[PDB]
Formats: C-alpha cells, structure tokens, sequence
C-alpha cells in the first residue's frame, strides 16, 4: 500500500507491507533483536500486571479452591 | 549498495522470513490464549 | 523556518523544516533508532498507566459486562 | 565531507524519506485512535 | 513442524523444531546469553515478588512458627 | 556463508545442544519445585 | 565569564560562555546525544508525573466535563 | 590535536551551532507552555 | 552427571559437574563478571527488601534500644 | 595529603587532593562522563523527590496561592 | 589465606589476601569502575532510602525545629 | 579451536578455578550469615 | 607510558583543570541556592 | 601472558595501589559517619 505522507517527496515510493524486509537493511538483527525481545518481555511483563490486577485473573482469589494435595 | 545494517538484500529477505515466522507465530498463540481468556472471562 | 536563536553566529543558517535528514549526519540510525523505539515504548507505557487509571478507560471497572461466553 | 555518523548527505535523505514514512503512520493511527477515545469519553 | 504463516514465500521452508540451533547463526551467544539470563533473573524476581504476595507461600505469615534456636 | 552471527553452522549446532541442555535441566528443575510447591498449595 | 575556581592553575583560562562548543571536542555527539535525549525524556516523564499529580493539572478530575461525542 | 571525541575543533563549532539551535527552540517551547500553564493556574 | 535431556543427539556427551570450565568458552570472563556482579547485586538488594520487611529483622522496631551514645 | 592505607606497600605514594588529574589515565572521559552526567541526574531526581516531599517545598500545598493570571 | 574450596584442583593456589591485584589481570578498569561506581551509587540511594526511612533520621519530622532565617 | 568467548580451554581452565573459588567463598559466607539469623529467628 | 584510559598525561591535567571548572561552579550554585533554600526553610 | 583485562601484572599491581587507596578511604569516612550517626541514634 501507499498511504499519503506529509512531505514526502516521490523519488522513493514506499509500497511498504511489500517492502518490509527493508528495515533489515538497517537494523542488523545481529545485535538488535535480544534487545528487542528484552522489549517484548517487559510489555509482556506489564501487560500481566495489569491482566492479573484485573478481577477474576490469575490467583489471587483462587489460592485453595480444590483437588488439593 | 553498502546497507546501513551491513546486511546485503538478499540476508534481509532471507531473514525477514525467519521474523515473519517468529511474529505470525507469537501472533496465533497470543490470539489462542486470549480466545480462551474471554471464554474465561470477557474484560468487557 | 529561520527562528531567532540566543547567540547563534550567523555564517550557517538552519531553517530547518526543510533542513531535517540531516540529524542523519549526526545520528546513524543503523545503531540508534532500535533504542529510540524503545524510549517510544517506554512513552507507550507510561502514558498507558496514566490514561488507564483515569475512570473509564481501560477494563477496571467493565470485567464481566454482557456477551460472556 | 565525512560525517559524524558515518552516513553520506544521498543516505541522510532517503533514510529521512523512510523516517518521515513512518513518523506519519504512527501520527495518523494515534490521531484515528484519539478520534475513537474521544468518542467514546473526552476527558475533559 | 511447518505452521501456516501470514505472507510467508515459500522458498524457504522453515521446518522449525528441527531448524532451531539456527538461531545461533543470528544470535553469538558470546555476546548474548548473560543478557538473556539477567533478563530470566528478572523473570524470576517478577514471578517471586507475584508468588510470594498470594496467601500462604513464603514467609510473611510463618516467621516465628516452632522449632526455634 | 558468513552467518550473521560469525558462527559456523557446526558452531550453531554444538552451541545448541549445550543450550538444549541448559534449557532441559532448567525446565525439570522448576517442573520439580513447581510439583512440591502445588502439594504445599494448589494456587487453584 | 571567567569565575573563580577552587584551586584552578591559570595557564588555560576558560571563559566558558564563549568556550562552550569545546565541550564537543571530549563528548562526541555521534555516540552520545541519544543517550542524552533519552535522559530529557527522562526528566519530562518525571516532572509530568510530578506536575499531574498537583491538584488542578492534568486529566485525573476532568474525564467528563462537557462537548462529549 | 586528535581531541578526545575524534572531532576537529570546526566540526565541534559547527555542531555546536546545530545544538544552541535545538536548546534555545526547547526552552521557548517550554516557556510558552510556561506561560500557558500559568495563565490557566499558577501553582505559587 | 549426565542427565535425559529432551531431544539431545548424542555426539556430545554432556556430562557436567565436570565440564563446568567450558562455559568459559563461551562467556569471556572480562566482559562479563562485572555486569553478572551486577545482576548479584540487584538480587542481594531484592532478598534485603524481602528480609527486611519480615517482622524482626532489621531496624524497623529497634531504633532505640538500649546502650546508647 | 597521604592517609594511611590498610596495606599499602609504600613504593607509589598517593599524596591525592595533588594527584587527582590522574585518575583520567584510567577513566577516559569521551566514553565516561555523559554516563556520569546520567548518575548525577539519577541522584538529582532522587534528591529532589525526597525534598519536594518534604513539608513545605515544592508546589504540593501552593498551586493555587494569589497573583493569579 | 587459603580457604578450603569445594572441588578445587591444587595446581593453582589462591591465597587471596596477597593475591588480589589479580582481578585486574581479568577486570579492565578503563572500561568498568565507573559502571562499578554507578553500582556504588546505587547501593547508596537504596541505603539511603531505607535509613531516611528510619524513625528519627534525615528531616522527615525536623523540618521547622530552630535558628530559622 | 577458536572459542566463541576468545578464551582457550587452558584459560577457561585456570579462570574456572578462581571461579570456583569466588562462589564457595561467597556461598560458606552466606551460610554462616543464616545459620546466625536463623538462630535470631528462624523465619520458619 | 599507554595509560589505561588511553589518554596522555598533558591530556589528562588538561582535562582536569576542564573537569574542576565544572564541579566547582555545580558546587557553587548548589550552595548558593542551598542558602537561599535554607532561608526559605532550614530543614533543622 | 597475555591476561584477559589487557593489563600486564606491573599495570594491575599499580592500580591495585590506587584501588586500596579509594577502598580505604571510603571505609574510613563510612566509619567516621557511622560513628557519628551511632552517637545520634544507635538504630539498636
Ligand atoms: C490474565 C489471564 C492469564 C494470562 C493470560 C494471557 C494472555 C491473554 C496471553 C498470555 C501470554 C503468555 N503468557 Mg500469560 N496469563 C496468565 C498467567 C501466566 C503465567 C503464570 C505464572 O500464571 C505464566 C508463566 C504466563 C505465561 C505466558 C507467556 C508464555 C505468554 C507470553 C510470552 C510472550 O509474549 O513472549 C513474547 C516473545 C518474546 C518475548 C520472544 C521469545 C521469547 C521466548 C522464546 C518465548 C517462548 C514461549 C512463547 C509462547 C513462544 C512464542 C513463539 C515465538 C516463535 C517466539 N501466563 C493469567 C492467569 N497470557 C500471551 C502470549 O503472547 O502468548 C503467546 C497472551 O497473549
Ligand atoms: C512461592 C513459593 C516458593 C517458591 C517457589 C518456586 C517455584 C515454583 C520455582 C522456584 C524456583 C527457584 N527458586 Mg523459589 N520459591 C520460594 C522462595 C525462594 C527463595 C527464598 C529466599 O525464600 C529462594 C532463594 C528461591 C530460589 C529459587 C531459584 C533457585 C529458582 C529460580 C532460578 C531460575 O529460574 O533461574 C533461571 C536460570 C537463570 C537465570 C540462568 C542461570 C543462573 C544460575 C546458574 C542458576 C543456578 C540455580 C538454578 C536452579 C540452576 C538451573 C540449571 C540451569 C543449568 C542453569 N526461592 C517460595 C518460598 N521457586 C523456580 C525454578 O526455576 O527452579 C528451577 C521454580 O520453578
Ligand atoms: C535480614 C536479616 C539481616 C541480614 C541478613 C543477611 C543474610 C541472611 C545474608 C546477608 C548477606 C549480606 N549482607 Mg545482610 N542482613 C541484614 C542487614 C545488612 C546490612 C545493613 C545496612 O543493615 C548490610 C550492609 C548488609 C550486608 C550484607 C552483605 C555484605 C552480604 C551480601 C553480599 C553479597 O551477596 O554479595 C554477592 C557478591 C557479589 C555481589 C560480588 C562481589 C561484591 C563484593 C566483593 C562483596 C564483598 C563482601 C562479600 C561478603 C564478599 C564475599 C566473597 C566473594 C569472594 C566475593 N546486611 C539484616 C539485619 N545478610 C548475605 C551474604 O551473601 O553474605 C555473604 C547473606 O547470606
Ligand atoms: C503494557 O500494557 C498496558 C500498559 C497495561 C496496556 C497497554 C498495552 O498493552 C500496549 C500499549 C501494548 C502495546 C503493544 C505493542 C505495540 C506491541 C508490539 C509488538 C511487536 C512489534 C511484536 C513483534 C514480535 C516479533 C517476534 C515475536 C519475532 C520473532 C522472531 C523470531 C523468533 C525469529 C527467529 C529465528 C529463528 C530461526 C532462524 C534461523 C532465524 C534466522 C531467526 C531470525
Ligand atoms: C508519559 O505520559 C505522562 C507522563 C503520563 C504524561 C506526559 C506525556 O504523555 C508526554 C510528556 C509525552 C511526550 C511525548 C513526546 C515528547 C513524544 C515524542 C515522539 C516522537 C519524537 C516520536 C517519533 C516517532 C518516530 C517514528 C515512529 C519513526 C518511525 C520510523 C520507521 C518505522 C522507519 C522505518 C523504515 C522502514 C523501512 C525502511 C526501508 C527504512 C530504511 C526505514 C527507516
Ligand atoms: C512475571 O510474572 C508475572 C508477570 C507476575 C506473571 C506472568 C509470568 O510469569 C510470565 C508472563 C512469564 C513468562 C515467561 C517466559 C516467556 C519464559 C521464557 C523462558 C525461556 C525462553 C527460558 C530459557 C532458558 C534457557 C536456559 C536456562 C539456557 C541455559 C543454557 C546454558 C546454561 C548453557 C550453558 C553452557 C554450559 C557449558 C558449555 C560448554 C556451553 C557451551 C554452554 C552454552
Ligand atoms: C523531575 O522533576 C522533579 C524531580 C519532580 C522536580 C525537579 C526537576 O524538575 C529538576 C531537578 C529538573 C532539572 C532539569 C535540568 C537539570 C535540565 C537540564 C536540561 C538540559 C541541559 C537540556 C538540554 C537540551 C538540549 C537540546 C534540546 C538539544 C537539542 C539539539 C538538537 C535537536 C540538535 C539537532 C541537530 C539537527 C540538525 C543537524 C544537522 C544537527 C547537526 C543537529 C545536532
Ligand atoms: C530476590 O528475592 C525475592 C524475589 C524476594 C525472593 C526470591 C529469591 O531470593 C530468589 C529467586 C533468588 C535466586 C537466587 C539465585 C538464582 C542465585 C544465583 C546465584 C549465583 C549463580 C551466584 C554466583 C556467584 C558467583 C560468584 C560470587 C563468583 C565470584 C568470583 C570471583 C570473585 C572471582 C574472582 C577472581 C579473583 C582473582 C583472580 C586472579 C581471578 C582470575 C578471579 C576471577
Ligand atoms: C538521593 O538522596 C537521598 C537518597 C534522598 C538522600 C541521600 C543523598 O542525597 C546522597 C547520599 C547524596 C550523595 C551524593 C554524592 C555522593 C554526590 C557526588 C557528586 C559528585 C562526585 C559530583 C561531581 C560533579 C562533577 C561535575 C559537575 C563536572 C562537570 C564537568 C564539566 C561540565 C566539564 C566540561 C567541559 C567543558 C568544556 C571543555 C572544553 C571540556 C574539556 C570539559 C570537560
Ligand atoms: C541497600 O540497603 C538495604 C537493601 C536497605 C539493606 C542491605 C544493604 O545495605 C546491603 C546488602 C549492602 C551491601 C553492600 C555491599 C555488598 C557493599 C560492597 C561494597 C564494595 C565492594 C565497595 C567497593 C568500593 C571501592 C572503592 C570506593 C574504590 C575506589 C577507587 C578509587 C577512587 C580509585 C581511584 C584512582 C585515583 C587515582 C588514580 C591515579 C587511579 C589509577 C585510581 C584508580
Ligand atoms: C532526531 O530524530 C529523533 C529524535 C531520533 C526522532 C524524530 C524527531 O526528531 C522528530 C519526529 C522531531 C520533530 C521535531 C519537531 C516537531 C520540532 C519542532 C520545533 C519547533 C516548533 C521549534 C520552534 C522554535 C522556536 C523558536 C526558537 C522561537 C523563538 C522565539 C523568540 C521570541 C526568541 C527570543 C530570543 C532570541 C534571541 C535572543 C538573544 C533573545 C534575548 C530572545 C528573547
Ligand atoms: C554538554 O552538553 C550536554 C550536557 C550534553 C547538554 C547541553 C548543555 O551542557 C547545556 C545546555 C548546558 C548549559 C550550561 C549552563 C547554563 C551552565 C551555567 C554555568 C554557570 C552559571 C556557572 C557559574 C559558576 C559560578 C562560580 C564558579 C562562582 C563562584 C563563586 C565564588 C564566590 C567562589 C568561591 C571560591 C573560589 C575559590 C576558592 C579557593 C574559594 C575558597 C572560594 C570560596
Ligand atoms: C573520578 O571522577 C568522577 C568519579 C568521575 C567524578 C569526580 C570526582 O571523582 C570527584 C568530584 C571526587 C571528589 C573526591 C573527594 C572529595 C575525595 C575525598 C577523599 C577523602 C576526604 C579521603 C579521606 C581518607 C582518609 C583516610 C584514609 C583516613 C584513615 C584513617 C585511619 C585512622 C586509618 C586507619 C588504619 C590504617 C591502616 C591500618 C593497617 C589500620 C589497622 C587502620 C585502623
């Protein structure tokens, strides 16, 4: 797709769900990416917390319910 | 023509596979869970 | 734009609407960019806490609504 | 005239082009889901 | 196993539980790897700090219970 | 040919059975803890 | 402005207002500045955390007032 | 004299020029806003 | 030891109280070690705020005591 | 001055407020001192929250005072 | 000293009062020591809260006692 | 054979044994500090 | 004699003489609105 | 021989002296304020 961007100017189209694999160009997956999956744990991290604040999540409520041992 | 990345053309659509990959993969598995946390328990 | 800058000497003019991309002499995106997209997140987050804790937003008050299953 | 990081003027602007490319998606999106916020409460 | 994946082109197969040891062609691991266990320590302090506030597990409640020195 | 990471496909592979080891005995030993810590208390 | 400094030997005088731009000459705005950057983002989360929660500031008493849609 | 950063006393000039110009747009930025916020409540 | 691990081929044997030592084939100790200090760090830090607010340790309850100065 | 110093053996004397200057042999200040500049305003924000919640400093009890616009 | 050390080999003795000095034949204090000084810092702030936090200490309850000016 | 760390097998060797040395230090420090705290209080 | 910080010993005094500019004028400012502070109120 | 900081043992004994001398003073001033803290207050 090529959506309208303030300014650009047209000597590069973008067409870009085709023209990923292009931002590899400039990062090098290298020596990003352990990064950016440390990025992925901390919204994964965040996104628990509030989940499990959430009533009815995680275990708060439900420590001894059944089928104990 | 010297990529920024120190990647050639051919590396990055090679790798963009694998991330395609990785991404769709954490995508369906993330829509599972949350299929099942809804059925558990709506949020809204 | 040309704006009046506190003790600017005047032998290189900015105007710099025009003159961005050249942030890019300075800053190789190569080994930044992955980091400024993580400040970004960190900017998601902390603007996510903020908006989610005024009443309304967010999914504190609206668990169990309608359409269970 | 060698740059401090490293990047020639030709690779400063097309990678401004795609820098502008994105810093606009990501403008037009939040501004569609502010629109929707709104909508939906003010808050203020 | 092969998943259906979203836009993949199909010249090269993926295959993965096989193909992992792969990834340590992207990752050095000489580089890595202290930084993937100090994101695992943080993990684990997360899932400690989460653990050791439900009812029960830990210490909070049992300091002083029988057997003393 | 010249991976990413400057490991050989040999490296990988070896590199990746130490790994699997790792990630094996870490997996028993919390699925150990976790099995004593569920006769203690359930958490559900 | 040359002030006086605790122990200074005064074989190079510093004037620093003038002297300023020297500063680049140990710190290379290449490598740092968007670490710097990230500093003043920083420093604006902290001081909005801080201004938001004065009474008055911010959205926090304000979710429903009027023009709604 | 191969100063400490790897920059010629000209480029360092050159980037400071660049830099008054960021600083001095942030501060009358922020005293507008200044202005604004106090204008719609003081805070002292 | 050598212990079942989970699709392991076995070319080589693992066997590890006695290949400890060869991690040091892996992580090079000088740029590591002081960054795995820090990580020990945080955790002494943690278990500290943990046994600190466990009732009886630490100062919390003993400010002034006895033999004072 | 030259303090004494558990275990010093005497060949190097220290004699320090004189020989500071030296310590930049082993620190080079272009890769450090923008990390420490980041330390001081670590310390800075630390400091000033302690002080801003204190009584009296800072805005929390002044917003709205007099000279209003 | 020469402390008895779970499954040493006796080629290389340690020794270690004497034989410090020797970390940095690993640790490169060019490039660490002032991450360890952060490390420092950070142990300060986090003893520093707690003390403050302590009954009595810093000027939590002292903030208007005399020789006001 | 070019280890990944840039260490060889003599070094890792010689380095393991001062590594040794530094976690049974620290874990014998460590266990008289509990076995004092826990006849202080025994926590549980 | 290829100091650690890669640094010559003229450079390093240079530096210095830099270094004490600044931490004497922070000092300085910090003292002066340390009174002032105290002034306004002492704390003890 | 080659030692992994890239020190030689002159270099590391040398800065071992100036280490022991930042070490010591540090403790010795902790101890001075401690003492004085002490005398305000024990905190046991
Ligand atoms: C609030 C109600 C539920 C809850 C609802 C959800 C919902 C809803 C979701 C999860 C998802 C996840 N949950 Mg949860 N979950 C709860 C409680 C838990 C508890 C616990 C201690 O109780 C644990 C251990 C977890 C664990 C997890 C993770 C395995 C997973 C997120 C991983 C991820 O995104 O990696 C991101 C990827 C990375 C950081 C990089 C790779 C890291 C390694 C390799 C990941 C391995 C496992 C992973 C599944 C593999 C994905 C394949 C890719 C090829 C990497 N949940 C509570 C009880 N959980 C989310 C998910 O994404 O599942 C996929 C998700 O959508
Ligand atoms: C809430 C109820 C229980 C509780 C329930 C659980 C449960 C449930 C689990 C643990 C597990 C762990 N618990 Mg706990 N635990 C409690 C209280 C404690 C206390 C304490 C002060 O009271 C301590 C010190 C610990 C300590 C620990 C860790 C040893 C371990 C996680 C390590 C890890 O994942 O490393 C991850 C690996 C790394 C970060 C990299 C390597 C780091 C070093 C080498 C690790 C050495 C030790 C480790 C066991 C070795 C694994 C082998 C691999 C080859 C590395 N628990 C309370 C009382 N504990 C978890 C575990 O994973 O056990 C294996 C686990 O499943
Ligand atoms: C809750 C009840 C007790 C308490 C119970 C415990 C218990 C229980 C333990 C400690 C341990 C420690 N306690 Mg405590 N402790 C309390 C209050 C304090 C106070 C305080 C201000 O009141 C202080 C300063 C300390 C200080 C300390 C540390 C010296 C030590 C952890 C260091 C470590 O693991 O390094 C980890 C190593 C590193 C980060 C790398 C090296 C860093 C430097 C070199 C460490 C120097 C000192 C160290 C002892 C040397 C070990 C030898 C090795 C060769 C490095 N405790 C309260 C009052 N304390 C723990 C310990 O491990 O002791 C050994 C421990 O087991
Ligand atoms: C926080 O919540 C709040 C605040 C409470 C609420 C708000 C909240 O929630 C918010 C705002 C959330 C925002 C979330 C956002 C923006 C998420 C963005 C996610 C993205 C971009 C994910 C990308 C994943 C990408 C993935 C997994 C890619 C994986 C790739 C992999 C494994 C490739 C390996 C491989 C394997 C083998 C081989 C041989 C090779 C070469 C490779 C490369
Ligand atoms: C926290 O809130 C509080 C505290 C509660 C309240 C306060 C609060 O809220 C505050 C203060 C908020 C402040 C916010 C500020 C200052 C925001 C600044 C935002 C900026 C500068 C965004 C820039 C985005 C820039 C973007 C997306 C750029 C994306 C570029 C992309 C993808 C290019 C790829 C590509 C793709 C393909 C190819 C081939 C190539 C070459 C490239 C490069
Ligand atoms: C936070 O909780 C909440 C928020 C409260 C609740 C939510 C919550 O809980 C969540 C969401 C949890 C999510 C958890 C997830 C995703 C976990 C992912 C874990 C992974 C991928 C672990 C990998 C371990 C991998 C391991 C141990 C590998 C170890 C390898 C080792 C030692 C190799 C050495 C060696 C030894 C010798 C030699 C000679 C060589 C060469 C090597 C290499
Ligand atoms: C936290 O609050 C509390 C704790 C609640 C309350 C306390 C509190 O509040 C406190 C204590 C606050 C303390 C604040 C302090 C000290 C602030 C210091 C700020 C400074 C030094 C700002 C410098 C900005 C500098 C700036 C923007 C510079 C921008 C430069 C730019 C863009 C150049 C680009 C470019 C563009 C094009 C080209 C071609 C080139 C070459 C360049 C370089
Ligand atoms: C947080 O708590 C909660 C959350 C509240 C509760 C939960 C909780 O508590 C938990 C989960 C705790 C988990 C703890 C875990 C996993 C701990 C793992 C610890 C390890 C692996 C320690 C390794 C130490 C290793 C050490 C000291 C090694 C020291 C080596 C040294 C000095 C070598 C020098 C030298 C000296 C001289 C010379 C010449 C040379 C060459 C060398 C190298
Ligand atoms: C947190 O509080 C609690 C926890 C609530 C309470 C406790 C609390 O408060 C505590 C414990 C506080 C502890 C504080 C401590 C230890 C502070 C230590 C401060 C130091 C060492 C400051 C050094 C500053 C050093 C400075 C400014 C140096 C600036 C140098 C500059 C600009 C040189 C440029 C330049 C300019 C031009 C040119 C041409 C060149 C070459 C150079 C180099
Ligand atoms: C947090 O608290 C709780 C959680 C509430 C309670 C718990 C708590 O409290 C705990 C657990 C505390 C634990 C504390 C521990 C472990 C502390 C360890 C401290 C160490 C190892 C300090 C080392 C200092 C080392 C120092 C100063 C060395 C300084 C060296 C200097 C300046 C050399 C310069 C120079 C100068 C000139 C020249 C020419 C040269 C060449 C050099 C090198
Ligand atoms: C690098 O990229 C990243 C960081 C990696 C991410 C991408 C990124 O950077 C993006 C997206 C950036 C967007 C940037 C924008 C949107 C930048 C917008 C800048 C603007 C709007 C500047 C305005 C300046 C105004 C001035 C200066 C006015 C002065 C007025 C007076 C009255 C001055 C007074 C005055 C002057 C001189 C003297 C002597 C005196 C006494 C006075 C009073
Ligand atoms: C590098 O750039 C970044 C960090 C990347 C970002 C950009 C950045 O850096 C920016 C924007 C910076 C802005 C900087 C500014 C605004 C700096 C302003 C500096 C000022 C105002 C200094 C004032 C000094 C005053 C003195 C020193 C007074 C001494 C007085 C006495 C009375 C001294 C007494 C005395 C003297 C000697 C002896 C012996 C004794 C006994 C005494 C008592
Ligand atoms: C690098 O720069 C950065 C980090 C990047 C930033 C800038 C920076 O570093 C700045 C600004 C630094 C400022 C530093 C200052 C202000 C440093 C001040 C240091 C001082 C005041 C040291 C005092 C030492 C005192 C001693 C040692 C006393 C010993 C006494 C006894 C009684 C010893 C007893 C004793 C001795 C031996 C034996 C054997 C025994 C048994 C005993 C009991």
């Amino acid at each position: 797709k090529v959506p309208v961007m303030m300014a650009d100017e047209s000597i590069a189209t973008i067409n870009h769900p085709e023209d990923d694999w292009k931002i590899w160009t400039v990062i090098n997956p290298a020596t990003w990416m352990v990064p950016f999956f440390g990025i992925l744990f901390v919204q994964m991290w965040l996104i628990h917390s509030y989940a499990l604040s959430l009533p009815g999540y995680g275990f708060k409520d439900s420590v001894r319910v059944a089928q104990p041992a | 023509a010297a990529n920024l990345s120190g990647l050639t053309d051919a590396q990055a659509k090679e790798f963009h596979e694998h991330w395609k990959h990785g991404v769709w993969s954490w995508v369906m598995i993330a829509s599972a869970v949350h299929v099942v946390t809804w059925i558990y328990q709506p949020w809204f």
